[PDB]
Order: C-alpha cells, then structure tokens, then sequence
C-alpha cells in the first residue's frame, strides 16, 4: 500500500516541469539529474536504454 | 492455616518503546514501531521538528 | 542532573510534609536545571531553604565555577512555616540522552536507599533552522550565506557550539580523506 | 571527547571504476549525515573536464 | 576508645593526646609507669601506647609486668629503638605492633584501628532456654551448674529442639538430623534417644505432639 | 488537557469522583502534597461546629489494573474556594477537565516504511519528555502456613544463598521501603522445614567427600518475578490474633 | 582401582546397590576398618583442589 | 597452627614454606588466587601471608572479598608497595600486621608469632591449665616445673588443646592442625599423638570426647 | 572529503 503508492508517484508525468524533453544518456544520469535538483521526479524526456 | 502474610508494593515506570500501541479518539490504533531520533524527524521551516 | 538526594526520603513516590509538590514533580522540575559547570566534569550541588515561598533554582548555594543561568526555574514549592526541604544534587557531564536505567543496569555499584537517580538529558541544544541567502560580493553574485538560529538552555556560547560541530565533523570525514 | 572513529571494512571494487565502501561504525545518526555531505558534494561540486 | 599514651617527650605527648581525641578516643597521655599502672588500675583500657626509652625503670619491664597480671589488651608499642633484633626482643616479650620515630600519624590511626578491630568481635553464640544454656560454638552444655554429658546423637537432637524453642519440630526432621545421609533402622531410634535425653534434661522437659514430633518447652 | 474536546471533560471528571471537590465554599487554609485543609465561609458554616474541611488525597496507590491512582493538589495556598471547585487533580485529570492522553505534533506522511499498515513513527524528543511514561504499582505477597512438615518461617537467614543477595533484607527477612529491586532479588525470606531427600549416590559421594549434607530446610523466598524492575514503596505485614509479631512487623 | 571400586561400592554410584562397609569388607576379604581407612584416605584427596576444582563447583548451585 | 602463604615467586614461596616448617608450623603454598580460594574453602587455615603482587587479581579485592565473607584470620601482608597511602589502605581493608619487602625472616617469624598469639591464646603469652604452663612463643612446655621433650607434633596438638581451654576441638580440625595438606597418611595418627601425649602429660589431662575430637579438661 | 574538510578547517577553531 505504500510502496505502490511511491511506485506510482514515481512512475507518472506532467504537462511542463522542470526538464522537459531534454534528452539523457541513460537511467543512471537520470538519478543524477533529478538528485541534483534540475529536473522533476516525473517529467517527460528522452533517454536512451539498453 | 497462614500464620503471617506478606505484601510488598513495587512500582515499576513504563516507557514508551516499539511494540506499545497507541491510539486517537477516532479509532486510529497504532503499534510503535521506531523511536526515531530527533534529528531525523521532518521538521518545519522554522527547524521545529514533528 | 544525574542524581538527587534529599533528606529523609526514601523514595520518589513519596511525598513531604509542607512541601505542595510530591518527589516526582520535584524530580521533574529538576530535570530541566540549566546549569554551567566550569572548571571541573562533575559537581555536587546543595539547596536548603525553609518557609513559606517558592524554591527557586536562584537559592541553590552555588559553588565559585557553577553557574545557574535561568535562577528563577522553581524547583518546588514550601507551604508550611516549619518547613524545610535539603537536598543535593549530583550534576554531570555528557552527550546525548542517557535514561536512568541504562545507567543503573550499566552501574553494579549499590547506592544507598534515598539516591534518586533523575534522567539525563544532557544536550544544550533544543531548536536549530538555517536559511541559505544570497550573499554580496563584488563579482560572485552566485555565493551564498548560511544563517543558523540556534535556540538553547543558555548554557553553550553559539560561537562555541558551532566550533564543535565543525570539529566533529573535521574528525570524521579524515577517514574519507586518508582513505584506507 | 573524541567519538567515534571508525574502521573502513570493505572495499568491493566490482568494476575497474565501479566500487563498494563499506564503513563501520559510526556514531547513530552520523552513516546519513557523512553519507549525504558526500553524495551533495560528489554529485554537485567535483570539478572534471567535459 | 580508652587510650594510655605512655611518651617522655611533652611536644610529642602533646601532639599524640590531639591526634587522637580529633579522631574521638580518650586520652589520657602521662609519663611515669607508677601513673600508668594507677590508671589501668583504676579504668578499664583498650589500647595502651608505650615507650620503652622510658625514664623510671624501662619501658619492657612495665609490659612484662602486665603481662604477668594477664594484661591481655592491644599495646601499641611505640618507641624509638630501632635494631631488629630490639624489634624481635618487644614482639616476643609482648608487643603486638611496632612503629620506629619518626611515624606519619595517618599511619599510626590506621594500626591502632586494625588492633582495636582484632582484639573485638570475639563472641560466642549462647541458646539459653531456661536453665539448659548450649554454647553451640563449643559443644558445651550446661543444665544449671552441672555441665551436662551427652552421646554425639543426643547432643544433635538437643541441638535441634533448642534452637527451635518452643516450637514443635517434626519428627522427620530430627529423624534425618540424626542421621544424616545415613538410612535409618526400622525401630523406635528417634523415640529411644528422645528417652535417655528426657533423662538428663530431667524426664518431662521435651512433650510429645503426637503424629508432630516433639517440642522442647520454652518454660 | 486536550487541546480540542467537546465540554463534556469537566462532568466526566467532576462526576467520577477521582477528583477532590469541595464540600463547602472557603478559603484554603493549607495545601500540602497529600491534604488541603480549607476553612469554610462563615455563613456556608453550621452553628456548632468548626467549619475546617480536610481533604486527604489519596497518593500512590494500586488499582484493579496496576496502574497509579494518585491525586494533585491543584489549588494554591490561602486563595478562595467555591462549593463543587476541583481542589485536587485525579489520576488522568488536569485542572478538573478529564485528560486521558496528550496532544503532540503529528504530520500526515509516509516515512520510509515506518507508518506501514497502522504502524507509528514517534520522535525521541517524545521519549526524553517523558510525556508517555506511565507508573505501574504491583502487589506481590508472601504467606507463611502450616505445613506437616511444620511452620514455615519468614527469616532473613537463607540456605544456598550469599550475602549478596541478602544485602537489601533487613532483620527480619523483609525488603527495605525505597529499595530498587530488578528481577530475581528476594522480596522476603521465607524457608519452609524440609524432609529426607532421595538423593543418588553420587550425591552421596559429593557430600561425603567434601563434608556438606545440605540443611533440612527449604527456601521458597519471594523474588521479584522476572523481567520486572522496580521501587519497593510500601510493604504491609499481617499476623493471626496469636502469634507473636517479627521485629519489623 | 582399589579406592575406586571401594568408593563405588560404598555410596553407590553406578552400583547395583550401595554396599555397606560391613559388606565391601566382604567383598575384598578383609574384616576390619581397612576399608574405613582407605575410604578415608579417598574423600580427603578429593577435597584437594588441584584434584577437584570442576566437581567442587557443583555443589555451590 | 597451619598457616597458608599465597605468594607468587617460586623462590620466595619455597623459601618462607621451609622457613614456617623449620618454625614448626607446618605451612602449604598457593600461587593463583583462585586456587587461594580453593584451598581456603576445602581445609581450616589460621594464619595468611597475603601477597600483593598476584598474577591473577591484586590482593586487596581478596581481602575485601574474604572480609565479606566473615574470614576471621589474621593476615600478615609480605608485599613491596611501600606508599604511606596504599600500606593504610591496606590496613583499613583488613591487612592485621603489613611488612614491607625487603623483610627479615627472623622479623617475619616474630610478627606471626604476636598475630598467632593475640588471636588464638588471647594475647596472652603463657597458657596456665593446672600444672601445665605452656609458652607459647618460646615454644616450652612445663609439667609442674619441670621441663619436657615434646615432637613437633605433639606440641601442636597440646597448643590446640591449651587454647581452646575446656572446650572440645573437632578431629578434623585437629588433623589439619598438625599434617599439612601435602602430606595426609593414611592410617590411624591421631590417635596415636594423643595416646604419647597423654603417655607424656598423663591420662587424665587429655579427655575423650567420641565422635568430636578431644578436649582438655580445665576442671 | 578534502573539499568538505576544507570548507570546515575555515571555521573549526
């Protein structure tokens, strides 16, 4: 119950926040990013996996 | 057949601890479950902790 | 204040006679003595007062490197012209919380029947917040400025409390910096 | 008054440049306070050449 | 505690009488054997200070005098000789403790202590019921005058039923008080016993609860 | 006090009678922590009589359940006094209004798992203030009685037993009042007559090469049970109409 | 084994039953207190420390 | 009077041991405290030579430890820690008589000999029973006024019985008295003793008491 | 490490 809600806050979107659309060179700067504080948990980009 | 009878009144001082449930007037029960330390409790703007 | 001892008492759940507060309460207000203990790490005060009036912490006879730094914290309370109350009040140093079981378990040594044994709550620290400003400087225009409220019981300096805190974390992070 | 200086246990390097520290023990409440002044600094402040 | 301090010199007997009244014992500090013999003569003593560089004749001649008497009290012997052999010479002739000049006094306080402790706390338990005393320490019965003579059973059983006075013991706990560990025979031992016993105490001294064992008589 | 009630606190507390409330109107002649002594208005006075109400509170004692019911004086000394004024505070009442727990600082969020499924996440400032702290008085009793064997005695001299444990019996063989007890102390010697017992024979060999047979007598001395801590506050003894009374009986 | 044996034989341990002196007395052939004395002389080294430390704790409970 | 030396150097064990022996005491030797205890528990001592220097706790909590658990023998303290301080705490502790390295022996048998006699024979010097009069620290036995040739062993048993006047002692404590824990025979020797130093002294002085030892009759 | 250190040796005296 409180693991799926952090889950699903995690795992959602917005229309503009901080960092939309920039584009990341994987999950791990993905971390960095939003740890440093310069882009929102949930806002939509481009990054490529493998 | 008891001669003499014994009785002796300690006084014991119970402590909050994990484990000890704890409840509202709205029938939220609740069993502790950390006594987490000050410095790591949210605390406001104004660094008053919760 | 680590122990309280006060003259024919045997133990907190008892009362006195003139006395409005039960040993408890008097236990409770003597928890939150603010005391400054210069020189020495552990000093054995003494209060005697007799009458009518509050006890206040301002009628504790002080030694010379003791000092009380809120004197009108009421210890308790003498209603009766005869009465009197004694006591001595062990003071120590420390960090932390330090509950009085752990002490007494951690202690093999037999007190005397009539040592009350108070908690410890040693920290002088009660309330601290900061803010992050923007400070001024002539060409960096993106430094900052930490301005830390501290709100304590009166008897740590700021400058001082602020020394430690830096020492002890200078002390720590050697092991990062001289690393294995 | 000098804490508690601790004993660097374990150094897991799982990778040529991807590495486990582990660090025992520390004062309660000092594994987040050396954690966090760490991952702040390391993540915001190191300086490279990109 | 009663103190005779036997010195010549009057800074030191001065000194000593201080010292020791501070730490709360009678003084009573003079300089002739005849005065000290007086004195014990008249008050009881517990520890007796002396010299040997005494003036009127010498100071071991005073202790062997009151060792003839049967003196047999702590005497500190403080004095100045100094060779071992004058050492062995008081110890042997009846000095128990031995302290040369110069002393510190902490010393001194702390000896006459020891001494005082040692020759104290020497009691022997005694269970008396009425006439019939028991010196359990000392295996000694006593009915009245005559010390009563009794055979290693009898004298457990006695034992046992006087330390309990007036309560009925059990038979079974004398039964294995008598023998202890041991089996026991299937015949009337404990009540045989009991009768030789009643004998010697004079006969209708113990009762017989009956089925509840027996109960020496508290009056 | 609670911080948000429904008024209702006052007649709980005032009508359940755990509370002290005055008799007659007066100005309080004497606050002590277990008596208040209040000298009744003139007129509120009958003819004959002295017009001193004395009020005894009540101070640490057992309930049904182990818990405290103590009582406070809540007035001050010489100040006036109206019939039906809350003159001394209850066991879980503050200022007359009933007070059943305390109000503190909650936030509404989950923290890391610890709130998980009715779970409580309490601060430690809440464990140094000492505000959830409860005092829990207990009843332990030991009774002498009659056996086959023969009475059994309270006695402070206990077989297999140093002095040590015997350091906190007084005389008797009875706790001293203030004494801090921890599970496994003895509370009271009691020793009851023992019989012959069947022992093996390496026993027998023990104790006949060391030379010690163990005494017919039996300890079933009262200890604290175990786990439990405490502060011996009161020690009651009670005797037949016959048998003579222990020193500190 | 002698000690041994009389010891066993006397109090019992690992015994059929616990043979009385008269009894054991019978058993070595000898009619007199030999068997007194030698059962004397075994408890009292059993009582000396460096031989019993272990056994002697016991007793103590 | 079997006296234990717990001491920790060898040499100086053996030394003090064939020193007590030659006394005429006979004397066993200990050297962890543990085995100290031991050997307290199991046998009756009467005289100890604390050492301070062990290797397994330092004396002092021994003697706090034996003090609380009511040992009422003197002790002799033989240790090198000659600060005023610590040789008064040892005192207070419990120390009767404290020598300090480096000691005499003959200094060292003197000493035990006035703790020995203040405790057992009550400081006193002579045991006077009837015609027997026995010094005790010169070590003479006088029948009358005559002189007799008494074994060693022997004269320990008549200082037991003279000491402990009229009452009777146990025959274990006899037993310990005069054969050291080393040396236990395995026979009939007790019996003996008495029976050569009643043969020496006289039948009816030496009073048989079955089951619990001898006693030496006052009366 | 030695970045922090740094930052605090400025003010630990």
């Amino acid at each position: 119950q409180d693991v799926v809600l952090g889950l699903y806050y995690m795992t959602r979107d917005c229309v503009n926040a901080k960092g939309e659309g920039m584009v990341l060179t994987g999950p791990k700067e993905a971390e960095r990013l939003y740890r440093s504080g310069l882009a929102s948990l949930h806002a939509r980009v481009k990054v490529r996996i493998t | 057949g008891v001669l003499k009878i014994v009785k002796v009144y300690l006084a014991v001082k119970r402590r909050i601890q994990p484990g000890d449930k704890m409840a509202g007037r709205h029938g939220n029960k609740g069993v502790i479950s950390k006594i987490n330390p000050i410095e790591d409790m949210p605390y406001d703007e104004n660094g008053t902790p919760v | 204040v680590t122990e309280v001892e006060i003259d024919g008492v045997l133990h907190e759940y008892s009362t006195k006679e003139g006395v409005q507060e039960d040993i408890l309460e008097i236990l409770l207000n003597l928890k939150g003595l603010a005391v400054r203990v210069q020189g020495k790490d552990e000093v054995i005060l003494t209060l005697n007062k007799s009458g009518i009036g509050p006890v206040t912490a301002a009628d504790i006879t002080h030694d010379g490197d003791v000092e009380i730094v809120k004197p009108q914290h009421v210890i308790c309370h003498l209603t009766d012209e005869n009465a009197s109350i004694s006591m001595r009040i062990k003071v120590q140093r420390g960090r932390g919380y330090v509950p009085a079981s752990t002490r007494i378990h951690s202690e093999e040594d037999e007190r005397p029947i009539g040592r009350l044994l108070v908690d410890a709550c040693y920290s002088p620290v009660e309330r601290i917040a900061y803010n992050v400003e923007a400070a001024r400087v002539e060409q960096r225009t993106d430094l900052d400025k930490l301005v830390i409220e501290m709100e304590t019981n009166g008897t740590i300096d700021p400058e001082e409390a602020i020394r430690r805190a830096a020492t002890i974390l200078a002390e720590q992070l050697e092991a990062f910096v001289d690393l294995r | 008054t000098e804490f508690l200086k601790p004993r660097l246990v374990d150094i897991e390097q799982v990778s040529s440049t991807h590495a486990k520290v582990t660090l025992e023990p520390l004062e309660r409440g000092f594994g987040h306070t050396l954690g966090n002044a760490l991952r702040r600094i390391l993540l915001s402040s190191m300086p490279g050449c990109a | 505690m009663k103190i005779l301090v036997i010195e010549d010199d009057a800074l030191l007997l001065q000194g000593l009488i201080l010292a020791m009244q501070s730490e709360g014992y009678v003084c009573d500090g003079v300089s002739t054997a005849h005065e000290a013999a007086l004195s014990l003569a008249s008050n009881h003593y517990s520890l007796i200070v002396l010299d040997l560089g005494l003036p009127d004749e010498d100071g071991l001649h005073f202790l062997s005098r009151m060792r003839r008497e049967k003196m047999t009290q702590p005497v500190l012997i403080l004095t100045a000789r100094d060779t071992l052999e004058d050492r062995i010479s008081g110890l042997d002739t009846g000095a128990d403790d031995y302290l040369v000049k110069p002393f510190a006094l902490e010393e001194l306080n702390a000896r006459i202590r020891a001494l005082l402790r040692r020759h104290n706390n020497q009691g022997d338990n005694e269970i008396s019921v009425g006439n019939l005393r028991l010196n359990v320490t000392r295996r000694l019965v006593w009915l009245g005058e005559t010390a009563l003579d009794l055979t290693p059973k009898e004298y457990a059983l006695l034992s046992r039923l006087m330390m309990k006075a007036g309560s009925p013991v059990h038979r079974e706990i004398l039964y294995n008080d008598i023998y202890s560990g041991d089996n026991e025979p299937a015949t009337n031992t404990l009540e045989v016993h009991i009768h030789n016993l009643r004998e010697k105490i004079g006969k209708s001294r113990i009762r017989t609860v009956r089925g509840f064992g027996y109960m020496l008589a508290n009056n | 006090k609670p911080l948000v009630g429904t008024g209702m606190e006052r007649a709980v507390a005032v009508d359940s009678g755990v509370t002290a409330v005055a008799k007659r109107g007066g100005v309080v002649q004497y606050v002590d922590a277990s008596r208040i002594v209040i000298k009744v208005n003139e007129d509120e006075m009958y003819p004959g009589e002295a017009g001193i109400d004395i009020y005894n509170l009540t101070k640490y004692t057992r309930s049904n359940q182990n818990t405290c019911i103590n009582q406070m004086p809540c007035v001050s000394l010489g100040e006036p006094v109206e019939r039906g004024d809350v003159l001394a505070d209850g066991p879980s009442t503050d200022l007359g209004e009933l007070a059943l727990g305390q109000n503190m600082r909650v936030a509404f969020m989950p923290w890391n798992g610890y709130n998980f499924e009715d779970s409580i996440l309490v601060s430690e400032r809440v464990v140094q203030e000492d505000r959830f702290t409860t005092i829990h008085i207990q009843e332990l009793a030991c009774v002498s009685r009659d056996t086959k064997l023969g009475p059994e005695e309270i006695t402070a001299d206990i077989p297999n037993v140093g002095e040590a444990a015997l350091s906190k019996l007084d005389e008797s063989g009875i706790v001293y009042i203030g004494a801090e007890v921890t599970g496994g102390d003895i509370l009271v010697g009691k020793v009851t007559p023992k019989g012959e017992t069947q022992l093996t024979p390496e026993e027998k060999l023990l104790r006949a090469i060391f030379g010690e047979k163990a005494s017919d007598v039996k300890d079933s001395s009262l200890r604290v049970p175990n786990g439990v801590s405490g502060t011996v506050i009161d020690v009651q003894v009670f005797t037949r109409d016959g048998v003579e009374k222990d020193k500190r009986a | 084994a002698r000690e041994a044996k009389v010891l066993r034989m006397r109090f019992g341990i690992d015994m059929n039953t616990d043979y009385t002196l008269e009894e054991v007395g019978k058993q070595f052939d000898v009619t007199r207190e030999r068997i007194r004395q030698i059962e004397a002389k075994a408890l009292r080294k059993l009582r000396h420390p460096s031989r019993s430390e272990v056994l002697r704790s016991f007793l103590d409970d």
